[PDB]
RNA sequence: CUUUAAAUCCUUUAACGAGGAUCCAUUGGAGGGCAAGUCUGGUGCCAGCAGCCGCGGUAAUUCCAGCUCCAAUAGCGUAUAUUAAAGUUGCUGCAGUUAAAAAGCUCGUAGUUGGAUCUUCUCGGCCGAAGCGUUUACUUUGAAAAAA
């Protein structure tokens, strides 16, 4: 069974929390993922980007750990990616699935032209950065798919895309800084403000100061 | 910094055509030493006459004898070596007889571990190799 | 997860069958 | 946010900085939100009510974290005019 | 000079990559749903909607009260309609790339013949039609690919000349019968 | 030296906005670059400015409500004509949404929708989003 | 029969024409890139495969074959030229400290770029006409502009 270690995952664990959208709403950093379990755990699919050797040049000889980049989402704007280096493959797997599940992130859907329906493509022009790889994530027309590299498009239908222009330049054939980068660019989705964004901010109380009364007599 | 003002398209064009000798592909393709350099003189495939058959040996890491053929053409009279694909293949080849030789797949450069090699045999007397290879048919008699 | 491939590869990462096996692994 | 229709499909809508009006980001966990605790005019005691400020990482990373709190408490009559 | 003419389309496009674990996979459910010969069928009718989806882009980036968006995108939704393709109230350039390959190929005369009772299944359906058991209205259809109209969808009968319909024993019963 | 003082303003205007400055001084002044702002702040982006006259070229003091995610300029100004702007708003703009190109046409500088609306080209100066 | 100067070919009507419906689908490939076997036999760094990385040195998933599979399919492989991929010619849109790269330095003509600033008239056909009486670029319109 689950012990929550931290307040927000005891929060969690008591019903107290509606949403995770409401804790990324506070940008609470997240260190369970049983958290992710709780809350899209019926809908969380997880893909195996890669695995790759690394090897660390000893006396003896050569030390070799596997890289497990693994991608994880629900294919309704929720995906996440994790990159774990162990000693076998299995645990470094189970690891990058755990990593993968910690670091899921909103992403924002728009429309390309008329606003009939629901969102199906970015709100706007998107960019992620990651050492030399520059992935760029452009609206497309209703129906026209993702029109990208098998490794962002991955990335990109686990995150709830279906219609997606895509341009990628550097080193993709590194899909490790590769992924990293279409997960930066589908992260900024949420950051970039849009008109639409443009009303004030009505604050709502924190899940730690609703609930505090909740721990202050246990 | 590049020049953007709205009469520098005389710059740009200038500057682009200048520059495009600097790409291998492109001068190779214009300049025209190459296609006097090719001995097909711009043809996929030529003819030409077995004039011996020798051995190459393969590269540093592989250990081998590539069965080639010395062929002289018949449109300029150059002498290339064209490789015998298959295993037995040279059999079907002999002395003085006509060949269809074709390029061996890199606009010119040698393939895998056979050195200074860019030509593969393709038809012999008339019957293709593959068809003396897979007995489809025969030489002539 | 199937271990009969992964202990193949944990055999030898750079073998003649690592990237079959590395290929297999990913999906 | 709206469709054609109207109705709200977005999955959230993110706070924004009190400094800056940016957005926050839902990763961004240098960024803090401060209540500070409104207090009865003549006795000075905390009634229940506070104010509200969220500051992105950004700015607390810069230091102005501090000059903008006490910028939003002076325009919310928190603070005195000096 | 010669009296011919040359004006001739290739009806397809091969996919960018050719071996893809996702579309093979795609396409050949497609044939086994529709039960076509191969996959350029499948290409055939990908490329037809790619045809129209782009040319539905191009009248959307036209403004609302353009004569040439107005004519261009009415006679497309009206040929569009008129094939069953889209519903008779969603008349828009819009739901016009909400389209699927789908939409298209339920209108086959394969898919027509299979669903309206009268073939046991779609291969049933395709043999039937290629050895001209099927008619449309009056005429005897013996291509399998015929994009049925929405107005001759309710004349599709069983012939007036094949034994299924037109009731002449066909050779194999004809031979059976006379020796018994 | 200084040419293209558009350039000018609408980079110290982006500047301040990344930096998060409330205020932004803009100097040289010009038609232009006051046409420009009063296409941004009917659009809500930049909120009020303040023109200092002085005797030799104005300065503006610009407040910077936290709205803009990007304004450029274009050079040169390439003519732009009614059929060429979809090509324009789709380089530049990073949405169909939102975002606007500036246009001087004859009938003013204005956003590319406003052009539109008024069927007319003109010459690109730039873009705010 | 029909077609058409005669023919042919389609189309149409007959007769015969399918169970191994023998009325017998091929071309490439099976390590990765990239779809599909570290199954069996042979060969043993040979013969060969291999566009690239690589395979072959006596258990070869890579050669030669058997079987099996899979890619397209009356089509498929190969050679070459060319286009996209190439944001590896970069106007959009590349770079120049160390990866290839900024002239040794300055002057200077052509070139390129250039600060702010300017709100009908000789009167006239249901009361009876201004429609540049200082110029270009630009933008918008109209005319004129073969068919295929």
């Amino acid at each position: 069974e689950w012990m929550p270690v931290t307040k927000l995952g005891r929060l969690v664990k008591d019903m107290k929390i509606k949403s995770l959208e409401e804790i990324y709403l506070f940008s609470l950093p997240i260190k369970e993922s049983e958290i992710i379990d709780f809350f899209l755990g019926a809908s969380l699919k997880d893909e195996v980007l890669k695995i790759m050797p690394v090897q660390k040049q000893t006396r003896a000889g050569q030390r070799t750990r596997f890289k497990a980049f693994v991608a994880i989402g629900d294919y309704n704007g929720h995906v996440g990616l994790g990159v774990k280096c162990s000693k076998e493959v299995a645990t470094a797997i189970r690891g990058a699935i755990i990593l993968a599940k910690l670091s899921i992130v909103p992403v924002r859907r728009g429309y390309w032209g008329n606003k009939i329906g629901k969102p199906h493509t970015v709100p706007c022009k998107v960019t992620g950065r990651c050492g030399s790889v520059l992935v760029r994530l452009i609206p497309a027309p209703r129906g026209t798919g993702i029109v990208s590299a098998p490794v962002p498009k991955k990335l990109l239908m686990m995150a709830g895309i279906d219609d997606c222009y895509t341009s990628a330049r550097g080193c993709t054939a590194t899909l490790g800084n590769f992924a990293k980068a279409t997960f930066d660019a589908i992260s900024k989705t949420y950051s970039y403000l849009t008109p639409d964004l443009w009303k004030e901010t009505v604050f709502t109380k924190s899940p730690y100061q609703e609930f505090t009364d909740h721990l202050v007599k246990t | 910094g590049k020049c953007r003002g709205l009469r520098t398209a005389r710059k740009l064009r200038s500057h682009r055509r200048d520059q495009k000798w600097h790409d291998k592909q492109y001068k190779k393709a214009h300049l025209g030493t190459a296609l006097k350099a090719n001995p097909f003189g711009g043809a996929s495939h030529a003819k030409g006459i077995v004039l011996e058959k020798v051995g190459v040996e393969a590269k540093q890491p592989n250990s081998a004898i590539r069965k080639c053929v010395r062929v002289q053409l018949i449109k300029n009279g150059k002498k290339i070596t064209a490789f015998v694909p298959n295993d037995g293949c040279l059999n079907f080849i002999e002395e003085n007889d006509e060949v269809l030789v074709a390029g061996f797949g890199r606009k010119g450069h040698a393939v895998g571990d056979i050195p200074g090699v860019r030509f593969k045999v393709v038809k012999v007397a008339n019957v293709s190799l593959l068809a003396l290879y897979k007995g489809k048919k025969e030489r002539p008699r | 997860f199937p271990y009969e491939v992964s202990d193949a590869l944990q055999d030898d990462p750079k073998g003649k069958y690592s990237k079959k096996l590395l290929n297999k692994l990913v999906g | 946010m709206q469709n054609d229709a109207g109705e709200f499909v977005d999955l959230y809508v993110p706070r924004k900085c009190s400094a800056s009006n940016r957005i926050i980001g839902a990763k961004d966990h240098a960024s803090i939100q401060m209540n500070v605790a409104e207090v009865d005019k003549v006795t000075g005691r905390f009634n229940g009510q506070f104010k509200t400020y969220a500051i992105c990482g950004a700015i607390r990373r810069m230091g102005e974290s501090d000059d903008s709190i006490l910028r939003l408490a002076k325009a919310d009559g928190i603070v005195s005019k000096n | 000079p010669v009296a011919r003419s040359w004006v001739c389309r290739k009806t397809y496009v091969t996919p960018r990559r050719p071996f893809e674990k996702s579309r093979l996979d795609q396409e050949l459910k497609l044939i086994g749903e529709y039960g076509l010969r191969n996959k350029r069928e499948v290409w055939r009718v990908k490329f037809t909607l790619a045809k129209i989806r782009k040319a539905a882009r191009e009248l959307l980036t036209l403004d609302e009260k353009d004569p040439r968006r107005l004519f261009e995108g009415n006679a497309l939704l009206r040929r569009l309609v008129r094939i069953g393709v889209l519903d008779e109230g969603k008349m828009k350039l819009d739901y016009i790339l909400g389209l699927k390959i789908e939409d298209f190929l339920e209108r086959r005369l394969q898919t027509q013949v299979f669903k309206l009772g009268l073939a046991k299944s779609i291969h049933h359906a395709r043999v039937l039609i290629r050895q001209r058991h099927i008619r449309v209205r009056k005429q005897v259809v013996n291509i399998p690919s015929f994009i049925v109209r929405l107005d001759s969808q309710k004349h599709i009968d069983f012939s007036l000349r094949s034994p299924y319909g037109g009731g002449r024993p066909g050779r194999v019963k004809r031979k059976n019968a006379k020796k018994g | 030296v200084r040419m293209n003082v558009l350039a000018d303003a609408l980079k110290s205007i982006n500047n301040a906005e990344k930096r998060g400055k409330r205020q932004v001084l803009i100097r040289p002044c010009s038609k232009v670059i006051v046409r420009f702002l009063t296409v941004m702040m009917k659009h809500g982006y930049i909120g009020e400015f303040e023109i200092i006259d002085d005797h030799r070229a104005g300065k503006i003091v610009v407040n910077l409500t936290g709205r803009l995610n990007k304004c450029g300029v274009i050079s040169p100004r390439f003519d732009v004509q009614l059929k060429d702007l979809e090509k324009w708003q789709n380089n530049l703009l990073p949405s169909r949404q939102f975002g606007f190109i500036v246009l001087t046409t004859s009938a003013g500088i204005m956003d590319h929708e406003e052009a539109r609306r008024k069927h007319t080209g003109g010459k690109i100066l730039g873009f705010f989003f």
